[PDB]
RNA sequence: CGAUGUCGGCUCAUCACAUCCUGGGGCUGAAGUAGGUCCCAAGGGUAUGGCUGUUCGCCAUUUAAAGUGGUACGCGAGCUG
RNA sequence: UCCUCCUAAAGAGUAACGGAGGAGCACGAAGGUUGGCUAAUCCUGGUCGGACAUCAGGAGGUUAGUGCAAUGGCAUAAGCC
RNA sequence: CCGACUUACCAACCCGAUGCAAACUGCGAAUACCGGAGAAUGUUAUCACGGGAGACACACGGCGGGUGCUAACGUCCGUCGUGAAGAGGGAAACAACCCAGACCGCCAGCUAAGGUCCCAAAGUCAUGGUUAAGUGGGAAACGAUGUGGGAAGGCCCAGACAGCCAGGAUGUUGGCUUAGAAGCAGCCAUCAUUUAAAGAAAGCGUAAUAGCUCACUGGUCGAGUCGGCCUGCGCGGAAGA
């Protein structure tokens, strides 16, 4: 099982998440259900190091925040146009 | 060489280059050569890189150009001054902005493709890079 | 000893060394992959 | 190859001894493929391709098959060598042959110094059951 | 533009190297002489005549070689028209 | 000389020997009012009749039409009797 | 007549996916513009009338564009700033670039741009790394075991990686073009022993093999090793009077 751990994000917007960009991680958001979204910040290597895997985008993912296992499942992500990067994720809780 | 068959008018503005790409993900074949610069390409240079990776996959497999030559650059006539009216078309041109794939192959290895893509990258004057299909 | 910009490997028995700040490629059985910058 | 090989033709070593007999060394250092038409088909000779000489002798590697089987061997070791296990026929005449093929044109045999029945060192021996 | 005088030619030169020769070297499909290409190197030298107002250019005959360009397409308070 | 779009940077306006096109008319009905109606195209079937005249349906929904060049509008129709 | 077919070709409508448009918008900002209310501030800074002018040759820089070669200290439009009509400090010198708007005098002090080794006034200031090219103190496509890092990955103390030694295997004159293609020329076919391995050879070498080799394959050997990636800074390319 893949497992990743996150953070929250205090603050938002563009300048934000450029910063996160910067300093070697990006935003991701998690939806879907009956509960409110959650904005995380990810670690960009351990992603990208992980991404490469077919099974990332079908199989479950455990995200470790706060202390708590969400079980969440790849439904979108952005990538740099460019450059071998990730700048944001969108996981469906499942 | 690359060329509408029909166009409302002739001749065309300059405008500007300022921008991203949309077509930044392989959705046809398999291995892809995506540009990381910024220019133009006319329909000789990629008319030359097509040769080139023909060439080289020796016209096996398929390959795709999801690029068009659309804009219509004008030069004026040599030892003219200036005004008198705009130039006459004498070539086209496609715009290309960071992230914009340029060709796409399928059913190539990709010990081949990458050489086969760098051929084409020698020729074309934009800085590019060798891209593969990836899932979602 | 053929000078230009671009210097790279021809065959297996090339050595690229760097003499003087210069890149110079030399192979050990054909004179004429001698190459510098 | 990684460990499940190495570990596999080894195992498939000690295997070779659960019913095995008598070996012998053999050492190569300039062997040719004329005298490998001498030794294995005298293999062929016995039975078939069962027989393996198997030069494998790295102190991790043969010599790692080793502690399950015969410990008295591990001393043989050193230098490049042969193990030569047998099978049909208790102590057969595969030991002789190393001997007399060296001393028919094969430069060198390390130094036939044999392997394990009596737990013996070097010795000629045409004491066999014939 | 209440004037910076203009093409060519004669005399007079000077600087530069992407060098024509001389100098040294690498490769050669360089057996040798004679060659082809490339690197360094400006110290020195780098033609006389017929045609044309001509630079350029054609031809004759030499030369180890008969260089490329800049100097207000060098130089008329130096000459020529 | 006058009219439509872009350049014209989301109020108006805004130039070039800029890029694309038009006008120097017409109508006593092509005006007003009242009353009524909605096509372009395609498919199927039918005599001359053919890819396309006329006639029946069906799909389609302004992709037609505006007296004229273009733009903005027009179903309560500004379109058609 | 009617046609039965496939076929080195092209392709309408529709459907699925990918793009482009100043004269294309089923979408649509930020700015800007009109009007109203409100607190504060600005020497009414606003408007109307009358007297008097001057001017209608602008340039540069930023942003938004057309024509040019997405050339010009080039030209044509919108906005702002400066010069014109603005002195002073800075960019070595410099009308338009940055800071900053000179009533006058003072041998008083505080700062901005910009700097603190000398010319020339101020740190040879402290901690932390980078550079060895005078990079700094002119430049590209492209090329390179230049180094300073980050994250991974392969192989690896049953021995990796180099070296250091043995062998790299029966035909096969190959299925062949046969001049000869013998393991290395175009078809091929690519078995099969022996194996510890080895393509019925990857190359030089050839008439072609041999040969010399390459994977290999054992033996030796005693800790790493190999290649991609993401980058900081640096080198070549780099020729003028
Ligand atoms: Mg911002
Ligand atoms: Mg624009
Ligand atoms: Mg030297
Ligand atoms: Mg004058
Ligand atoms: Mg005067
Ligand atoms: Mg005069
Ligand atoms: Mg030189
Ligand atoms: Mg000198
Ligand atoms: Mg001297
Ligand atoms: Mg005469
Ligand atoms: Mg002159
Ligand atoms: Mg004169
Ligand atoms: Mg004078
Ligand atoms: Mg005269
Ligand atoms: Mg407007
Ligand atoms: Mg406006
Ligand atoms: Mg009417
Ligand atoms: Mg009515
Ligand atoms: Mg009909
Ligand atoms: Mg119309
Ligand atoms: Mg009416
Ligand atoms: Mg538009
Ligand atoms: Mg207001
Ligand atoms: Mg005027
Ligand atoms: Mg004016
Ligand atoms: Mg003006
Ligand atoms: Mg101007
Ligand atoms: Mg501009
Ligand atoms: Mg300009
Ligand atoms: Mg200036
Ligand atoms: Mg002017
Ligand atoms: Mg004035
Ligand atoms: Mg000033
Ligand atoms: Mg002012
Ligand atoms: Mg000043
Ligand atoms: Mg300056
Ligand atoms: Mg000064
Ligand atoms: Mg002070
Ligand atoms: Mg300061
Ligand atoms: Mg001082
Ligand atoms: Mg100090
Ligand atoms: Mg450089
Ligand atoms: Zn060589």
């Amino acid at each position: 099982m893949f497992t990743i751990n996150a953070e929250v994000r205090k603050e938002q917007g563009k300048g934000a998440s450029r910063r996160l960009r910067a300093a070697n991680k990006f935003p991701a958001i998690i939806y879907g259900g009956k509960e409110a979204p959650l904005a995380i910040e990810l670690d960009h290597d351990k992603v990208m190091n992980m991404q490469a895997k077919a099974e990332f985008y079908s199989e479950v993912l455990t995200i470790v925040v706060d202390g708590k296992e969400i079980k969440v499942k790849a439904q979108d992500v952005q990538r740099h146009p460019y450059k071998p990067k990730l700048q944001h994720i969108d996981f469906v809780r499942a | 060489m690359l060329q509408p068959k029909r166009t409302k008018f002739r001749k065309m503005h300059k405008g500007r280059n300022r921008g991203l790409a949309q077509g930044t993900d392989v959705s046809f074949g398999s291995f892809g050569l995506k540009a990381v610069g910024r220019g133009r390409l006319t329909a000789r240079q990629i008319e030359a890189a097509r040769r080139a990776m023909t060439r080289a996959v020796k016209r096996q497999g398929k390959i795709w150009i999801r690029v068009f030559p659309d804009k219509p650059i004008t030069e004026k006539p040599l030892a003219v001054r200036m005004g008198k009216g705009k130039g006459n078309v004498e070539y086209w041109v496609a715009l290309i902005q960071p992230g914009k794939v340029l060709y796409e192959m399928d059913g190539v290895p990709e010990e081949l493709a990458r050489e086969a893509f760098k051929l084409a990258a020698a020729k074309l004057p934009i800085k590019t890079t060798f891209v593969t299909k990836t899932v979602m | 000893m053929k000078v230009r910009a671009s210097v790279k490997k021809l065959c297996r028995n090339c050595k690229i060394v760097k003499r003087d700040g210069v890149i110079r490629v030399i192979c050990s059985a054909e004179p004429k992959h001698k190459q510098r910058q | 190859a990684l460990n499940l090989q190495d570990k596999q033709a080894i195992v498939a070593e000690v295997s070779e001894v659960a019913k095995g007999a008598l070996s012998a060394v053999v050492a190569d250092s300039r062997g040719v493929t004329v005298d490998k038409m001498t030794e294995l088909r005298k293999a062929g000779r016995e039975a078939g391709v069962y027989m393996r000489v198997v030069r494998n002798t790295l102190l991790r590697r043969a010599v790692e098959g080793t502690p399950f089987e015969c410990l008295k061997d591990a001393f043989v070791g050193p230098t490049l060598i042969a193990y030569s296990m047998e099978h049909p026929g208790a102590a057969a005449r595969l030991f002789k042959e190393f001997a007399k093929a060296n001393a028919k044109f094969e430069v060198k045999a390390a130094a036939f110094e044999g392997e394990l029945i009596p737990a013996s060192q070097i010795d000629r021996l045409a004491t066999l059951p014939t």
